[PDB]
């Protein structure tokens, strides 16, 4: 049953705050959370603070949670609606994964995108033909959060 | 004093001590219910939750009786 | 020189390594303790993944550092 | 530490009668030392039978060591 | 009513049964504890094997008795 | 390694005292044992004591031990040479079996023979056609040994 797993993840998350994120529910419903992750230290997302939404299904953790950015981010695998096209959030999901592990997995996605099968084609095209222009665009978007 | 043993006997799916655990051929343990519920909501290749070992047919696994007795003895030591 | 690996289930294990050892060597020691193949291991340090072939010195990983283990992933 | 004294018989292999050495678990749920079971099946070819329940395996099962069970035996022996 | 069963590995287990329970019912409870199917079990008491379909009272098995478990054999 | 397995069996067998079964090396060769089993009560073998020899192979416990009677016994699966035609002593052997379990298995074979696939055909024929005379013949050999 889903609620118990969510409760224990939250209590372990409160007992020890991981350095890479901060997560917690929005109100009374623990099936809806708000998370915030920090950008990698040596990248185009330095010092950035990115907010995300976590929505747990009723059959969690046997089905993956729906996770989407609310902060705007320049990335080939994250569209303007904040949707994240990532394998561990669909077919490659494992019930042994925790929200802390997924958020940390999303952190490593920022500096390791897949421009060959992208969610935003024009951003991936810039990444392949001019990575310097890509870095400045991502650096600029982190300063603006828009 | 029984904390390293406690984490070692906790299921990676329900985050609680093992309840009638089963062991996959890849050497990973799960509650009989947790692993059954994982592979019931899907089909196709069945993947191990901890190492993604591929099983084209769903493996037929029985409960690790030695591991059951260990968990049962662990609960007594943790209660007294 | 001892390092720590935050395994997939949140558990912490201790590894005896050297700054010259590659990440492929580190994943082999992780495989021996946890049973997850190196091709399914994704080690994360300082928010970024650690690629095979590089050493611990290339990533500035020193004494008592903690690596984080997640499953292999790919962007889409 | 081990607040558990009867754990010794539960952690002893049914072949070598010693604590488990890198135990593997068969699909029928029985544990043996990695070397003890491989020596059983290298001598007993053809259909491979479990030593404890005679579960029949036509093809030799590919088994990796039960890492949780290795950690329990090690913490038991270090105490 | 409490009886004891010496398992195949020499370990002793405890079962709570009744004189009405058959040998096949006891072998089912042994399967829950040891994981050996009843058709591979051969229970021995007072030097004789216990036939399935017969009850514990038919063999005069009383409280704190000790049944011995060997593997299914076949004379020749 | 066989000798350590044999020593651990004997060590447990000294705290075991199993019923109807006694065994242990008489000499200094632990690969050769002397065993005594008692005839099951309420049977043609009741009160009898039967001696056996156990010879462990070099591959023990991955190969079965060679066990044979030295006392003469009236049974369709045990000939005059003490040879025991039992499946667990051959193809149905399991490395998880110990000598205490095997001797106990042999004890249960006395009152549960297999006359259809016999080692002594004529004793099995008397068992098939006249079990009352069979029990009388087996009780006579128990007193005569
Ligand atoms: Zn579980
Ligand atoms: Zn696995
Ligand atoms: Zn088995
Ligand atoms: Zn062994």
């Amino acid at each position: 049953m889903a609620l118990k797993r969510i409760q224990k993840e939250l209590s372990d998350l409160q007992r020890d705050p991981p350095a890479h994120c901060r997560a917690g529910p929005v109100g009374d419903d623990l099936f809806h959370w708000q998370a915030t992750i920090m950008g990698p230290p040596d990248s185009a997302y330095q010092g950035g603070v990115f907010f995300l939404t976590v929505h747990f299904p009723t059959d969690y953790p046997f089905k993956p949670p729906k996770i989407a950015f609310t902060t705007k981010i320049y990335h080939p695998n994250i569209n303007s609606n904040g949707s994240i096209k990532l394998d561990i959030l669909r077919s490659q999901w494992s019930p042994a994964l925790t929200v802390s592990k997924v958020l940390l997995s999303i952190c490593s996605l920022l500096c390791d995108p897949n421009p060959d099968d992208p969610l935003v084609p024009d951003i991936a095209q810039i990444y392949k033909s001019d990575k310097e222009k890509y870095n400045r665009h991502a650096r600029e978007w982190t300063q603006k959060y828009a | 004093e029984l904390c390293p043993l406690a984490e070692e006997l906790s299921c990676s799916i329900c985050l609680e001590p093992f309840k009638e655990p089963v062991t996959t051929p890849c050497g990973h343990n799960f509650c009989g219910s947790c692993l059954n519920e994982t592979w019931a909501v899907q089909g196709s290749p069945y993947l191990c939750p901890q190492c993604r070992a591929v099983y084209q047919a769903r493996p037929q696994l029985h409960k690790n009786t030695v591991l059951c007795n260990v968990v049962e003895q662990f609960l007594q030591a943790d209660l007294a | 020189m001892q390092i720590f690996v935050k395994t997939l289930t949140g558990k912490t294990i201790t590894l005896e390594v050297e700054p010259s050892d590659t990440i492929e060597n580190v994943k082999a020691k992780i495989q021996d303790k946890e049973g997850i193949p190196p091709d399914q291991q994704r080690l994360i340090f300082a928010g970024k993944q650690l690629e095979d072939g590089r050493t611990l010195s290339d990533y500035n990983i020193q004494k008592e550092s903690t690596l984080h283990l997640v499953l292999r992933l790919r962007g889409g």
